[PDB]
């Protein structure tokens, strides 16, 4: 193991099949679950000059 | 919002198809466990933009028109759910002359079923009446 | 990131001055070259500019994804699995949200064409023409470089000193 | 909200009746193309709850 | 009970439904009563 450089990678390339008369219907689905995290508040603190 | 009711903004509450969240504590902070709905593996098919059946135009009251390559018939946006073509599923405006791209199809009323039925059954009765 | 079909058949629209020139070296469209020329934008003591993680050809790979996804797929990309529709019916979803009943767009599908081609061609030219359409973004550029040079400025002050010059005074 | 998706929020993505927005990239910005329904010319009536 | 109300016909498209029907009907009776 060792240190490289590169230039980054916008993603996986992927391209889409356009049509005039084709359509892609969902069959089955899944459920997962996605966490989030936001802070509301400091540790107040007051001096005495 | 997230939490109090279902959320429309897309990808404000979870990333997809929201359906509620289950707030919980933390020191400093709080974090949500947002519920996601996605659709999972698809399948492509053929598709229409209208259906013209006695020189009218028809349009699915809610989803769209699909086939497979053999039959038409109408399904929900996101979720593959096969339908017999019906007239309450389908209504009708105007003639079919000007709909750029439309196709053929035969369009069912699940009022002729009930009239099938009658129809037939009133055949018997007068075949019956001629005995005397 | 997605691409776009080499195909241009969207019904009688044309995406032209949107849709990504391969002409020009770096793929920009019609529209943001007009935007990189209205714009007008090291340093002896410290002052530094570091340059963007990402570079300005980077970012226009980017909404050409952004752009080339929702004129095939719809809202889908966006929430799920990328799934294709013709553009003919993706107008037709749109007016449901509306409250206006589908059989409009099909009935009238010139006037809507012709009326969206137009409209596009009325931006180039107005951002063209006045220029203060772009006073949002030339206010932050002029007000960095303002602040940044009256700092250079206040060498010179003597701030109640013999000398402004340090080693002058040395 | 409104690029991804049609937004109902009234003025929040372009006076008028939405339909969608095209991004367009710029200098240290971002430049929006809303289109916008707008309803033409009226006619009056007379009407009956 | 309501106000500002008008009069008005109202059709009924699943009426002309059944009225050709119970139309074609008495046809029938009347074209029974030749034999
Ligand atoms: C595309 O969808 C069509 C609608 O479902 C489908 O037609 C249906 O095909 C099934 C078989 O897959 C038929 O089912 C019957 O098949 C035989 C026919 O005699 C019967 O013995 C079986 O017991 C069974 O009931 C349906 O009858 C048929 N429906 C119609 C209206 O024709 C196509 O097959 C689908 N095409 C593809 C390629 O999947
Ligand atoms: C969907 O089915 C419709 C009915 O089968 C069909 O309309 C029919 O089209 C045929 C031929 O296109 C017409 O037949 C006449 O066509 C030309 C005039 O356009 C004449 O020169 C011919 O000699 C022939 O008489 C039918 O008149 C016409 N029927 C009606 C009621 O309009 C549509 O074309 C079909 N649509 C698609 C996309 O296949
Ligand atoms: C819609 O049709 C209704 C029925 O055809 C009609 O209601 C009728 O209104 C008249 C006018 O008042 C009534 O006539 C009687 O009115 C009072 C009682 O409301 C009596 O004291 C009088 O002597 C007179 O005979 C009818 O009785 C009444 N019929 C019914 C079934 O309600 C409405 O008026 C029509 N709508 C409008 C806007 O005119
Ligand atoms: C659904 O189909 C598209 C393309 O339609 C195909 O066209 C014919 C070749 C025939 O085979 C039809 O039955 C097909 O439906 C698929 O897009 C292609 O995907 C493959 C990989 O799966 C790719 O190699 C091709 O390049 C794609 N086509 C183009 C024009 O780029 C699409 O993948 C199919 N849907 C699914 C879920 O696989
Ligand atoms: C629809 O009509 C209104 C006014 O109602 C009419 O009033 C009388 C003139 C009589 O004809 C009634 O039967 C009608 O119902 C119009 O409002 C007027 O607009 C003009 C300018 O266009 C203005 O000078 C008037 O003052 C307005 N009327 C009032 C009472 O203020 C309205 O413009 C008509 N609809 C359209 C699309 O023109
Ligand atoms: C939809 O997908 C789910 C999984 O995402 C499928 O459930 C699995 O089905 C396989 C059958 O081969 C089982 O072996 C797994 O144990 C199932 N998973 C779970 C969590 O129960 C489901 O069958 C799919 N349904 C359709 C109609 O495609
Ligand atoms: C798509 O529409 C655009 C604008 O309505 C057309 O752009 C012009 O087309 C003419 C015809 O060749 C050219 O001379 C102009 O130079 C084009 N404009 C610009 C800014 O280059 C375009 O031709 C249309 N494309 C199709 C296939 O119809
Ligand atoms: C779809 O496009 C092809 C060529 O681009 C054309 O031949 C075909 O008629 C189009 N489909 C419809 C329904 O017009
Ligand atoms: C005709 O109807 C009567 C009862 O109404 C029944 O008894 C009789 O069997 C019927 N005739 C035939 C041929 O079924
Ligand atoms: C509407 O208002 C006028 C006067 O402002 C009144 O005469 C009329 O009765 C009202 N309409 C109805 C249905 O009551
Ligand atoms: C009248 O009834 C006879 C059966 O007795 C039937 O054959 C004939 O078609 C009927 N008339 C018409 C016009 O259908």
């Amino acid at each position: 193991q060792s240190i490289i450089a590169y230039t980054m990678s916008l993603g996986a390339e992927n391209s889409v099949a356009y049509s005039n008369n084709s359509i892609a219907i969902p069959t089955n689905f899944t459920i997962s679950v996605t966490t989030e995290i936001l802070p509301v508040s400091m540790t107040k603190t007051s001096v005495d000059c | 919002e997230c939490v109090l009711g279902q959320s429309k903004r897309v990808d404000f509450c979870g990333k997809g198809y929201h359906l509620m969240s289950f707030p919980q504590s933390a020191p400093h902070g709080v974090v949500f466990l947002h519920v996601t709905y996605v659709p999972a593996q698809e399948k492509n098919f053929t598709t229409a933009p209208a259906i013209c059946h006695d020189g009218k135009a028809h349009f699915p009251r809610e989803g769209v028109f699909v086939s497979n390559g053999t039959h038409w018939f109408v399904t929900q946006r996101n979720f593959y759910e096969p339908q017999i073509i019906t007239t309450d599923n389908t209504f009708v405006s105007g003639n079919c002359d000007v709909v750029i791209g439309i196709v053929n199809n035969t369009v069912y009323d699940p009022l002729q079923p009930e009239l099938d039925s009658f129809k037939e059954e009133l055949d018997k009765y007068f075949k019956n009446h001629t005995s005397p | 990131i997605y691409k776009t079909p080499p195909i241009k058949d969207f019904g009688g629209f044309n995406f032209s001055q949107i849709l990504p020139d391969p002409s020009k070296p770096s793929k920009r469209s019609f529209i943001e070259d007009l935007l990189f020329n209205k714009v007008t934008l090291q340093k002896f003591n410290g002052l530094t500019v570091l340059p963007p993680l990402l570079t300005d050809e980077m970012i226009a790979q980017y909404t050409s994804a952004l752009l080339a996804g929702t004129i095939t797929s719809g809202w889908t990309f966006g929430a799920g699995a990328a799934l294709q529709i013709p553009f003919a019916m993706q107008m037709a979803y749109r007016f449901n949200g509306i409250g206006v009943t589908q059989n409009v767009l099909y009935e009238n599908q010139k006037l809507i064409a012709n009326q969206f081609n137009s409209a596009i061609g009325k931006i180039q030219d107005s951002l063209s023409s006045t220029p203060s359409a772009l006073g949002k973004l030339q206010d932050v550029v002029n007000q960095n470089a303002q602040a940044l040079n009256t700092l250079v400025k206040q060498l010179s002050s003597n701030f109640g000193a013999i000398s402004s010059v340090l080693n002058d005074i040395l």
